RNA sequence: AGUAGAAACAAGGGCCUUUU
């Protein structure tokens, strides 16, 4: 999963966590839109399911 | 500082002497290394009864003394002795220092700041605990293994390089004032040594220790072992601990470290050229070496050419064999008959002619090779080790474990010793059609009968029959082969010898430089060949990831998105040194004549018509704005240059900057079609092509004069110019001269002028009109 | 590496390396000047650099990388084309625009030199351009376009380091025109002398190189000379079923009499137990003094058996005396000065000051070596080997380190067996031997390090624990201290290795000693001890020591590891062939023949005779000598034959008596080798009842 | 680089006493910390610090005139006590890019009267519930946020 | 020790590349090849140590 | 005395060369 936000050691126990460059976040400026890049992270998370 | 003022009182005081003076002014530098061998000369036969007695005593040590009184380190804390004034004979500066003392200093004593830094420098080893921690063990057994003995590696090593290519890069990283001349090594790989260089600067270190580490950390240790089951790096290192002779600890370790997947891209893409170059008639071989030199990939993070990697690998691959052959590239004996591994033990010969009727009468020569001669044989979990007389296989020896794998072996083996009567007459299966020349391209019988045999069981069946069958005799029941592959039988083959257990590879640290001919066939100083382009498979798909195949055949876009990527490579190599160009424009601020420049002019006709004159305000804003002040990103204007041709006008810009084709760039932010990192500041990348921007300024981004370099030149040396460092060297003026020091001992005279030529050409096509 | 050619093609192009390797061939010169040649070619290559006239037409012509008759061809060609005039010597390159041939040089010395030559031998014909490897240009006429000039010396700095960092940069690789005849300066001495050491039939190094290079091969003269030497030989071939092997035959005379230092089935202890504080040598030996039985002992005048009783007395008396002033130390006495051969050094005579009257005055004859001599079997081995394979009463008597984590189920393989085998040998009694003597020896060599030249007093003790009775009555068993004795050392000024330090023993006994065997110690009745009374003796003697044995004894768990390998071996050998655990199984249940009782083999499992591996490995340690080496070096060639009989290999051999000689010669006055030497021709002798090759 | 030649450079010879601007955004500061400047910067107005390693401001030197700064793609986390007594007279302030987890960091901040503007983006307190209005309560005197005032008032350029 | 977060996947501090939708590619075999088109994802080049 | 081996030590230089 993707994600702008780093984590924290007690919620985010079961998830792997990494640093995949930086991303862009869009937001309007007026009558136009402009963009303002911000990092990124990579949550890695192993499960199970059933039907 | 005041320091330099006393090493300079130093060096004046042992001038002072005679004989100093005298060593000091004689020779060159390079004596220094032989002077410090004459000195600090002492050795022991048993360091261990040595080191018992010697550290029973009450002070056993020594230790600096400065350190000691700066460390405010007492004589004793709860009455425990420390230190004690005094001098060592032979260092004269230091002083004799308890055990108790050293424990003093951790448990107690100077605290620093972070040691983090230490992970980097002892990389490999945390890599090698990380691997570890990451496995899954599994149950233990006890049972025989079958432990072949071979040549492998134990460090699994990322970017293997070679020796002068390592003591170089000590240099850059740790000591850049004592740098030589620029490499290029150096300057192709930048980023590496940007990389290496962001991590031990402006730290405290002792840099010897950094340096024999990094030579580890670029060292795959290559021995000699017995060895069980798959090969891989990752568990050669810690063999010891997955099984013996007599037991296994199971564990599986398959997906860490990467590595064989680089080694089969690498072999791909060296079959895929080969075949490309093949697919020529008359100049495969310089079709190969262009294919090659325009062609890249990348490794992890950074980008590499294809020919460094290929100078550095050991896979003895047909393939990878051609192309370092085609570079002059040295390599081991040994050969490659098909898919079959092959080494020669002894023995010699020479080639001799004969010939075969196809079908009826149809002669056709082939050659076979005159006297005894020994070789060791390497299929699919199959091993061999047989003798060929005179046109034939006298005897042969195997060690596999599988039927089919051991049939094709033999079968691949008689043909390679052309035994048989099949050589002395070709079945009627095989026409004049299936003989050779594809398209005028030759085949010896050999191959011939190679993908006969792959084509059908049957001739393999029959190829097997050719070769002798008698009764099993008693005792040798064992020591037998079927027609199936069967370690015992009633009736059994001629002269063979079965046995569990494979057999030794043999070794040898010899090297040779081979060649090849114009159809793609190397030979070795007599008429063997050792490899071709009829021993590798046929053909087949993939799609390449992380390459670059900057070149025109081997391409697969169109004629838009390749006139983009030339004009941004015409407007590129604008970037070099001499008036007229955008670096001196820049200096001089000069920030209009970039518009009127004629690459501009020759990829404007690209620009979205409609909307050109507004993105050409854009441009020539930005440009303006980064060029008044001195605060600029080289790899913006690169990038916006291309729409300043036009005229401004008046609208809104919603972002982004359209060409003709529907492909657009943002100013800022990296894209498909222009992307670039802070991390590899030389590289340029547009629709996955990668361009190599020169060296000749330095903007925000780039790093420690490293990227100056491919500006200046060596010239004739003039005592008039003035003496500089290494880092005022930016504020020269292109064209101009200035004298420097270079390594050690050593100053040269340099100019801030390039040249983009190199030698290969200027040497390749000079000797082509010779041999008219 | 490797040649010449590889290095060249490091910083240069193949094509020039090929070219200018065609061109030694052509004229046949030493293949080391490769290189120089190579960068001419080129540096001309970079010259021509693709250059055009103003008819869009090459400007230049390479004439240097043609052959020689080729490029003379060529030269007159465009003299005569051109209308110009011949030249006498060949050149390099031809411009067009000037019309006028153009030579290059190149040096390694910052001089003119090179270039006065040229110009002295071409005038101002052509245009002269000769370039420095350190930045300098000397010609004749105006200078090259600015490109040529940045790309060439650019090429010339790269290649001298490239040639510095190999050593190559010296005239040999580059020399100049005059220089290229490099030869070893053969003055006249070394010709004088090969001239001498030739073979008889020729007389002069130049006769034999003239035969050597131009030898031919005669089988047929090979062959007879073969046949001939192989006639006038006779070797003996014997194989060993037919001339079997004697038995050895053992020397005459005394019993070998105790050797080691220490007692092991003899020595008797005080024990007491063991306070963490108090854990020095120096400390326990007051601790076990004040109790009152160290000082209750009271020998008498009248000894047993033995010699200089007077000494020894004396000489416990100082040190009960020492011991109660708390100082470890003995003054420098008449006795003591006799028992540490203190004074009993030899005094040097120099020859200057020497004379026939003085040498008829006292004999000094060169001095006689008295070789060892002879002993017989000993009777007493068996005893003390039989004794060291039983319990000790306690455990825990050599020291060993903790046991780290386990992740896999090999480490826990490790663990178990390796817990289970150290617990079966830490009971023994070879257990205590092996670390009083580790302790004491530690002891000694510190206190050699620190108090030479000074009378020391340093006791033989060790430490262990009582064995562990199930969790009734008192739990957490406790640690114990051992004494066995006292020790002694004199004036250990180990300057050099080898050295040797007396010292002296005492030990508490009571078992009355026998004349054979304790043959040097001299024993004392002390008096009474309990355990009830039973009476007391004192087994008193003299020996020495050195760093090396110090240093060995101190690392006396090897033993361990041999015999750990040894069964570890056997048993995943055994397990292997079926393909399951089998290490508890082969442990107690295979039997190993271990000796012979009522004329009957006895067996033990394993886990029982491991013990008598490691008592081996231990008197290998203690016994340890050059007999002892040749012995066990000698022994090899009769366990192989022995091996060839069980298997039905028709084994053979030259000269076996020579083999038995060489074996009995290394056997004197060691127990070892005579006991293990009439137990291998027990063993023959038992073997013979189901194998050939020995006779009776 | 190094915030010491990169300020020596952008002084072409220039005393450190009449410039009125001054930027090392690009640059590396050893453990965070400000390195080549004091007190001699009198009539400095604007600075621009940004990606440059670092994580705290105490070494900073007084600056009065000073009315603009910029501090983002750092990893600045606590000291917002010194920027009152060193600067008293800013105006415009930008932290966008660090690590702020909660308001008690920004307190301090009230003490100076003569701020108008502040930039704070990507943070960890931005991800709160009423976080505008909170600080808006907390700060008075301010009224730009972020380019946004109070009832989403977009500011002009400049 | 705290209760860690549990559900499959993330809701607040989540994140979403967009695009335009298209009813002739309405499946995710097609969705995530178009969004893979642009490269962005090729960008995503998480670093060794997390 | 003693060690060990197929010769060497049994101090040498001008005062120097203690914890399972």
């Amino acid at each position: 999963e993707f994600s702008i936000r780093e984590p924290n050691l007690e919620k985010h126990q079961k998830y792997t966590v990494f640093e995949a460059g930086h991303t862009t976040v869009r937001m309007k400026k007026g009558e136009s839109v402009i963009g303002r890049e911000v990092p990124l992270y990579l949550y890695c998370r192993t499960t199970a399911l059933s039907k | 500082m005041s320091l330099l003022l006393t090493i300079a009182k130093e060096y004046k005081r042992l001038c002072q002497d005679a004989k100093a003076a005298q060593m000091m002014t004689v020779g060159t530098v390079s004596n220094y290394t032989t002077f410090k061998k004459w000195t600090t000369s002492r050795k022991e036969k048993n360091p261990s009864l040595r080191m018992r007695w010697a550290m029973s005593s009450k002070f056993p040590i020594i230790a600096n003394k400065r350190m000691l009184e700066e460390a405010q380190i007492p004589k004793e804390h709860n009455n425990v002795a420390l230190w004690e004034d005094t001098e060592d004979v032979s260092k004269r500066d230091h002083v004799l220092a308890s055990a108790s003392c050293i424990n003093y200093w951790n448990f107690c004593g100077p605290c620093v700041n972070n040691s983090e830094v230490i992970k980097e420098v002892y990389k490999s080893r945390f890599g090698r605990l990380e691997r570890r921690k990451e496995i899954m063990w599994k149950e233990l057994r006890f049972t025989l293994v079958d432990r072949q003995r071979r040549r492998v590696d134990t460090q699994p090593v990322e970017q293997r390089l070679r020796t002068g290519e390592i003591k170089d890069l000590q240099m850059w990283t740790l000591f850049e004032d004592e740098a030589p001349l620029a490499s290029k090594f150096i300057l192709d790989n930048y980023g590496l040594v940007k990389e290496m260089r962001s991590k031990f600067a402006n730290k405290p270190l002792n840099k010897e220790v950094v340096a024999h580490m990094l030579e580890k950390q670029f060292n795959p240790e290559s021995r000699f072992l017995p060895v069980f089951g798959a090969i891989r790096p990752e568990r050669m290192e810690l063999i010891h601990a997955l099984g013996g002779e007599t037991w296994i600890q199971e564990a599986n370790t398959a997906g860490i470290s990467n590595v064989d997947q680089r080694k089969n891209d690498i072999r791909a893409v060296c079959r895929k050229v080969c075949l490309a170059a093949n697919a020529s008639i008359m100049n495969a071989k310089s079709k190969l070496v262009e294919y090659i030199k325009s062609t890249s990939m990348r490794i992890g993070e950074t980008e590499r050419k294809l020919e460094e990697l290929i100078l550095e690998t050991d896979d003895v691959s047909p393939e990878v064999t051609l192309c370092k052959s085609a570079l002059g590239g040295q390599l081991g004996k040994t050969l490659s008959f098909g898919p079959m591994l092959l080494k020669k033990i002894s023995g010699s010969g020479v080639k001799v002619k004969d010939t075969v009727y196809i079908q009826g009468v149809r002669a056709v020569q082939f050659e076979y090779w005159s006297e005894q001669e020994e070789f060791y044989g390497e299929y699919k979990s199959a091993t061999a080790l047989f003798s060929r007389k005179e046109r034939s296989l006298e005897w042969i020896t195997i060690g596999g474990g599988i039927n089919e794998d051991r049939k094709r072996l033999l079968a691949m083996c008689m043909i390679f010793c052309r035994d048989g009567d099949y050589f002395k007459d070709a079945p009627a299966t095989i026409t004049m059609a299936d003989l050779s020349t594809k398209l005028g391209r030759e085949i010896p019988y050999q191959y011939v009968m190679m993908n006969w045999i792959q084509k059908s069981e049957d001739n393999l069946e029959a190829l097997l029959y050719s070769r002798g069958i008698v009764e099993t005799n008693p005792g040798k029941m064992g020591s037998s082969m079927g027609i199936d592959g069967s370690k015992r039988a009633i009736k059994s083959l001629r002269a063979v010898t079965i046995q569990s257990g494979k057999i030794d590879m043999p070794e040898s640290k010899e090297k040779i430089h081979l060649e090849l001919s114009d159809n793609l066939e190397a030979f070795d100083s007599s008429g063997r060949i050792v490899a071709t382009i009829l021993d590798l498979p046929s053909d087949k798909k993939v799609t390449f990831q992380d390459v670059s195949f900057q070149h025109p055949d081997l391409a697969v876009l169109r004629d838009e998105k390749t006139a983009i990527t030339k004009g941004y490579e015409a407007l590129i190599k604008r970037l070099g040194t001499g008036d007229n160009d955008i670096p001196s424009l820049i200096a001089k601020k000069d920030y209009l004549s970039l518009y009127n420049l004629p690459e501009v002019k020759l990829m404007a006709p690209l620009i979205r018509p409609n909307r050109k004159g507004v993105y050409s305000r854009v441009a020539r804003k930005l440009v303006s704005t980064q060029v008044t002040t001195g605060h600029y990103s080289l790899h913006e204007l690169i990038k916006v240059l291309p729409f300043t041709y036009f005229a401004p006008k008046q609208g809104m810009f919603e972002g982004r900057l359209f060409f003709s084709n529907d492909s657009f760039v943002e100013p800022g932010v990296n894209n498909n079609v222009f992307s670039w990192s802070k991390a590899d500041s030389s590289k340029i990348y547009c629709h996955g092509i990668a361009i190599r921007v020169p060296l000749v300024v330095g903007d925000e981004h780039m790093d420690t004069s490293l990227a100056l370099l491919e500006g200046f030149s060596v010239c004739e040396n003039d005592p008039r110019a003035p003496m500089v460092t290494r880092q005022d060297l930016i504020d020269v003026g292109f064209g101009q001269k200035v004298r420097l020091f270079v390594g050690q001992g050593s100053v040269r005279t340099f100019k801030r002028t390039a040249s983009q030529r190199a030698a290969s050409s200027d040497v390749n096509k000079n000797v082509k009109k010779i041999k008219m | 590496s490797k040649t010449f050619a590889e290095i060249a093609e490091a910083f240069l192009e193949p094509e020039a390396v090929r070219i200018a390797k065609e061109a030694v061939e052509e004229y046949g010169d030493h293949e080391r000047k490769i290189i120089q040649i190579g960068i001419h070619f080129q540096v001309c290559c970079m010259f021509c650099d693709e250059y055009l006239s103003t008819n869009g037409s090459d400007r230049f012509v390479l004439i240097e990388g043609r052959k020689r008759g080729t490029a003379v061809s060529l030269q007159n060609e465009l003299c005569k084309s051109y209308d110009l005039e011949p030249l006498p010597f060949l050149c390099d390159i031809f411009d067009r625009e000037e019309k006028q041939f153009v030579e290059i040089g190149i040096t390694r010395k910052a001089d003119d030199s090179y270039f006065q030559s040229k110009f002295g031998k071409l005038g101002n014909s052509c245009k002269i351009f000769v370039f420095s490897y350190d930045g300098r240009l000397d010609k004749n006429c105006e200078g090259p376009m600015e490109e040529q000039k940045l790309r060439i010396f650019s090429f010339l700095a790269t290649a001298a380091d490239f040639l510095r960092k190999e050593n190559m940069f010296n005239e040999i690789f580059l020399p100049d025109n005059e220089e290229t005849i490099i030869e070893m300066k053969k003055g006249k001495t070394f010709l004088e002398l090969r001239d001498e050491s030739v073979p008889l039939p020729f007389q002069t190094y130049e006769q034999m190189k003239d035969y050597c290079e131009k030898f031919k091969g005669n089988p047929r003269e090979l062959a007879s000379k073969v046949s001939q030497m192989q006639s006038n030989i006779k070797l003996p071939i014997k194989h060993y079923e037919q001339n079997k092997f004697r038995q050895i035959r053992l020397p005459k005379g005394p019993m070998a009499p105790y050797t080691h230092k220490f007692l092991m089935e003899e020595a008797w202890m005080f024990t007491k137990i063991s306070d963490p504080e108090r854990s020095r040598a120096g400390e326990i030996l007051i601790d076990f003094f004040k109790k009152g039985n160290l000082s209750a002992i009271r020998p008498k005048d009248k000894p047993l058996q033995g010699k200089y009783p007077i000494h020894y007395k004396n000489l416990w008396n100082q040190i009960k005396a020492a011991i109660a002033d708390r100082t470890m130390v003995i003054n420098e006495n008449d006795h003591s000065e006799f028992l540490g051969g203190i004074g009993r050094a030899s005094k040097k005579i120099p020859e200057i000051s020497l004379t026939q009257d003085v040498i008829t005055t006292e004999g000094l004859k060169q001095s006689e070596n008295k070789l060892p001599e002879p002993r017989s079997f000993p009777r007493w081995f068996n005893a003390e080997w039989m004794w060291a394979i039983k319990d000790s009463d306690l455990t825990g008597w050599v020291p060993m380190a903790e046991y780290p984590p386990a992740d896999n189920e090999l480490e826990d393989y490790a663990e178990h067996l390796n817990k289970t085998m150290e617990g079966v040998l830490q009971g023994t009694n070879c257990a205590r031997e092996m670390g009083k003597c580790i302790l004491t020896v530690g002891a000694l060599m510190t206190e050699c390090r620190l108090f030479p030249g000074k009378i020391k007093v340093v006791p033989i003790y060790a430490r262990s624990k009582e064995r562990k009775s199930m969790q009734e009555g008192l739990p957490v068993p406790s640690e114990m201290d051992c004494l066995f004795g006292i020790c002694v050392k004199s004036k250990s000024h180990l300057n050099k290795d080898d050295g040797m330090y007396t010292i002296i023993t005492f030990e508490f006994s009571i078992r009355e000693p026998n004349l054979e065997k304790h043959q040097k110690y001299t024993v004392f009745e002390a008096g009474h001890t309990t355990v009830r009374e039973v009476p007391l003796y004192l087994y008193c003697r003299t020996t020495a020591l050195s760093k090396i044995k110090n240093d060995w004894l101190s690392k006396a768990r090897r033993c361990f590891i041999t015999t750990m390998d040894t069964v570890e071996t056997i048993c995943l050998r055994e397990s292997a062939k079926a393909e399951e655990n089998l290490v508890e199984k082969t442990l107690n249940e295979k039997q190993m023949w271990i000796g012979k009782k009522n004329g009957e083999l006895i067996a033990q499992p394993l886990r029982e005779a491991l013990r008598v591996q490691l008592v081996q490995q231990f008197y290998f340690c203690i016994y340890n000598d050059s007999q002892l080496e040749g012995f066990c070096n000698e022994q090899k060639k009769i366990l192989m034959a022995l091996e060839g009989d069980k298997k039905n290999k028709s084994s053979f051999g030259f000269n076996p008596e020579g083999l038995l000689e060489k074996i009995e010669e290394c056997l004197i006055n060691n127990p070892m080798c005579l006991f293990m030497a009439q137990r291998l021709n027990e063993l023959v002798i038992e073997a013979s009842k189901r194998g050939a090759k020995f006779f009776k | 680089m190094d915030m010491k030649k990169r300020i020596h450079l952008e002084l072409r010879n220039r005393t450190p006493s009449d410039v009125k601007e001054l930027v090392l955004d690009n640059c590396r500061s050893y453990e965070g910390k400000i390195e080549g400047l004091t007190d001699e910067f009198e009539e400095l107005e604007f600075l621009s610090t940004i990606n440059v390693g670092l994580a705290s401001v105490a070494n900073l030197p007084k600056l009065n005139k000073l009315k603009k700064l910029e501090l983002s793609d750092n990893r600045v986390s606590g000291g917002l006590e010194v920027l009152a007594e060193k600067c008293p007279n800013l105006t415009h302030l930008n932290l966008s890019g660090n690590k702020i987890k909660d308001l008690g960091t920004i307190e301090p901040l009230k003490k100076l009267e003569n701020l108008k503007s502040l930039d704070l983006f990507n943070c960890e307190v931005t991800n709160l519930n009423d976080y505008r209005e909170n600080v808006f309560k907390l700060l008075p005197q301010l009224t730009y946020l972020d380019g946004y005032d109070r009832d989403d008032k977009e500011a002009p350029d400049s």
